[PDB]
DNA sequence: CAGGATGTATATATCTGACACGTGCCTGGAGACTAGGGAGTAATCCCCTTGGCGGTTAAAACGCGGGGGACAGCGCGTACGTG
DNA sequence: ACGTACGCGCTGTCCCCCGCGTTTTAACCGCCAAGGGGATTACTCCCTAGTCTCCAGGCACGTGTCAGATATATACATCCTG
């Protein structure tokens, strides 16, 4: 019987196995259910499948095909639904969203 | 290295706050900001050294500073 | 090193766009942080309920606490698909 | 003044 | 009467004494360039604090915590990109406090308030 | 003529500031609070039952959040050099904290 | 079914807090505004509070639950349950 | 052989045994050394022996024998470093530390 | 139906530092929940320490590095000076 | 309003150091098989929330003066930005 | 070095909130109950940890076109400044 990876069997792209081994050794709990990592793999995908999406559009609208760390800082600080997930975290080489208060402007 | 906090210049602070969004920066800031930045590093380093001093290492590597920053709540990305 | 995995996603969602060798670092440093927050919250959640083992239901409830608003809706909509697809075979 | 701790001694006495 | 003192006891000043004690048009109106300086910075990501003066600032702080430290050239960056951001956030908060107080120029009152309200004092 | 001996505007509040900070009881009235929490949770999941303490635990935190707000909006109102706090401060003192 | 309870937080109960806070003069708009804030703070704590309650399948929101929902957001609580 | 409780040999008041279990049950690491509990009870027993002596000396000043949360809230916010440790904590029934801004006071 | 707690211990310490004072319930259940907070930060800290350095186990040193990070200021120099004084007495007495 | 001067944005072309792909490799993961220990499943019971009842009074709502702060205007002179 | 915008201090104006009676109200207390659901055990079962064995996907290193950095040189863009 040829071995089929759990990640490929589930149709996902993130490594179910590598997530599974990480869940075991991290000492989160004595036992990890069979269905626990596959579920966590998908939740990890959709969070990258959205940040890389918004940043992907930043490249086009900025006309640079390669995504550079600023294109991350524009994908998350624009989107409120993501910003709250990334409230405290700093991104190196990210700059700041450009804005100026109304009183300052002449 | 007697006084290096005087090395963070006046145009250094002025450049930063210009990114921040201010327009006119009053003179007493240029000194007072140094007081803040100093007491920031004394907290980030004193943690980064402790992680180092524990592992018996003699070098505060980036994987330490990222950790020291994490407890501060100021999580850092891009280094590990 | 989640970077090979991240590239596979990006080349899917954008067949033309590329990724700089620092973004991967952001993502490899990012996915690990989200995974730690979720799996960390999952461990604490099982401890409160006296349960010994982390299971499929623990992670789902662990998500709805962290992800704000619309993300909680689609993530758990994505997660349930994976388990059902995995359990199908 | 009716409710006061007066902060007798602050520095540690191990 | 109270007489301070003299610190040094010689007329030469030791400059001439060996083993010395002392010898071994068009202008923009104000503000218009400021805004031009902002959009020239808020659009860019390059590091603002000069590097070699920062390196010597981190070393000076590390001494009184431990002696003879050696910093990886990466871990001096990871400090700089953090302490630059910390300040840029602080300055946004102070700018808010000043727009609140109805003046435009941030001041140490604004700095101290934007720190007290954060609770990070 | 005809003076009722009214205290000066400003010295009843300070007085009762000195009376509450000293005291420690609960301020938001218990029952009209409970009927609020039951009404909020009724939205997220219908037909819940609240343990007694679990209502108290909220009010104990909901108070000490607002009090943490006012003691921080005041610093904003002192800042503009005025005394009277105003909604253009609670709009500030919540964005400085970043909690928004 | 319950309706219109937020106006149950009596207008004095807003100042009685604000006194303990340390403010002297309170404008007219604060009262109507503060309810807007407190309501936001509960829909956060209560929700996270409900989610645990749903999780263990128990109908009644345990006092120990609220101590957790607070502990997650960052406002730890001492003395209730533990 | 006669049983001598491990909390005795350390001289501590808190229990070292009960901690030594809690480290195992909480799944903090795959193995727990025998030095950790003895060291972890001391720190706890030190801190709990700090807030109290402070709280006590706050009780006597209010002419009450017993400690009540109002005394604790006074023992912690007054001190500058304990307050920094419990910066986020909110003590139930705690009340507030009396403070009036100087601008509001009458003149 | 037993919910084990530190109510005995905190009360024992209180007699050491105030042989007259006694503590009321609602004030005890604070201390009973303050310790369970600290002991969940310190230990929860020397759980990431061991993990970072890839050491599998948690030993005392990993607690010193855990204390000197949480306890701020003078407490850090008194706790670890109170910890070692215990553990040194323990091993030497075993 | 009219118009020069300025700065950033825009185009074309020129390199590169750098990210994408190739290829080999070996180490972690997939197959396969239990074992008992955790997890689900059924009464049960009791204690503890929800719910109603009535007195009652502490407190919330309401009303009015006027006293003082909010705010607008203004004069200015100096501590700023600009070169 | 300079020139001028703004922080600030002063005056003046008025509205709106604090203070203090009245008048209405519903929190509170205490009291009874009912049944609902959270907390035990018994049981039984089935699922993941543990283990052994084989192999291919992820990693590291090599390289090689190539999109981005960089230099240079228009095309408007705003800014004053009459």
């Amino acid at each position: 019987a040829k071995a089929k990876t759990r990640s490929s069997r589930a149709g996902l792209q993130f490594p179910v196995g590598r997530v599974h081994r990480l869940l075991r050794k991290g000492n989160y709990a004595e036992r990890v259910g069979a269905g626990a990592p596959v579920y966590l793999a998908a939740v990890l995908e959709y969070l990258t499948a959205e940040i890389l999406e918004l940043a992907g559009n930043a490249a086009r609208d900025n006309k640079k095909t390669r995504i550079i760390p600023r294109h991350l800082q524009l994908a998350v600080r624009n989107d409120e639904e993501l910003n709250k997930l990334l409230g405290r975290v700093t991104i190196a080489q990210g700059g700041v969203l450009p804005n100026i208060q109304s009183v300052l402007l002449p | 290295l007697r006084d290096n906090i005087q090395g963070i210049t006046k145009p250094a602070i002025r450049r930063l706050a210009r990114r921040g969004g201010v327009k006119r920066i009053s003179g007493l800031i240029y000194e007072e900001t140094r007081g803040v930045l100093k007491v920031f590093l004394e907290n980030v380093i004193r943690d980064a050294v402790t992680y180092t001093e524990h592992a018996k290492r003699k070098t505060v590597t980036a994987m330490d500073v990222v950790y020291a920053l994490k407890r501060q709540g100021r999580t850092l990305y891009g280094f590990g | 090193s989640y970077a090979i995995y991240v590239y596979k996603v990006l080349k899917q969602v954008h067949p033309d766009t590329g990724i700089s060798s620092k973004a991967m670092s952001i993502m490899n440093s990012f996915v690990n942080d989200v995974f730690e927050r979720i799996a960390g919250e999952a461990s604490r959640l099982a401890h409160y309920n006296k349960r010994s083992t982390i299971t499929s239901r623990e992670i789902q409830t662990a998500v709805r606490l962290l992800l704000p608003g619309e993300l909680a809706k689609h993530a758990v909509s994505e997660g349930t698909k994976a388990v059902t697809k995995y359990t199908s075979a | 003044r009716r409710k006061i701790i007066t902060s007798e001694g602050i520095e540690r006495s191990f | 009467a109270r007489t301070k003192q003299t610190a040094r006891k010689s007329t030469g000043g030791k400059a001439p004494r060996k083993q010395l004690a002392t010898k071994a048009p068009h202008r923009y109106r104000p503000g218009t360039v400021a805004l031009r300086e902002i959009r020239r910075y808020q659009k860019s990501t390059e590091l603002l604090i000069r590097k070699l003066p920062f390196q010597r600032l981190v070393r000076e702080i590390a001494q009184d915590f431990k002696t003879d430290l050696r910093f990886q050239s990466s871990a001096v960056m990871a400090l700089q990109e953090a302490s630059e951001a910390y300040l840029v956030a602080l300055f946004e908060d102070t700018n808010l406090a000043a727009i609140h107080a109805k003046r435009v120029t941030i001041m140490p009152k604004d700095i101290q308030l934007a720190r007290r309200i954060r609770g990070e004092r």
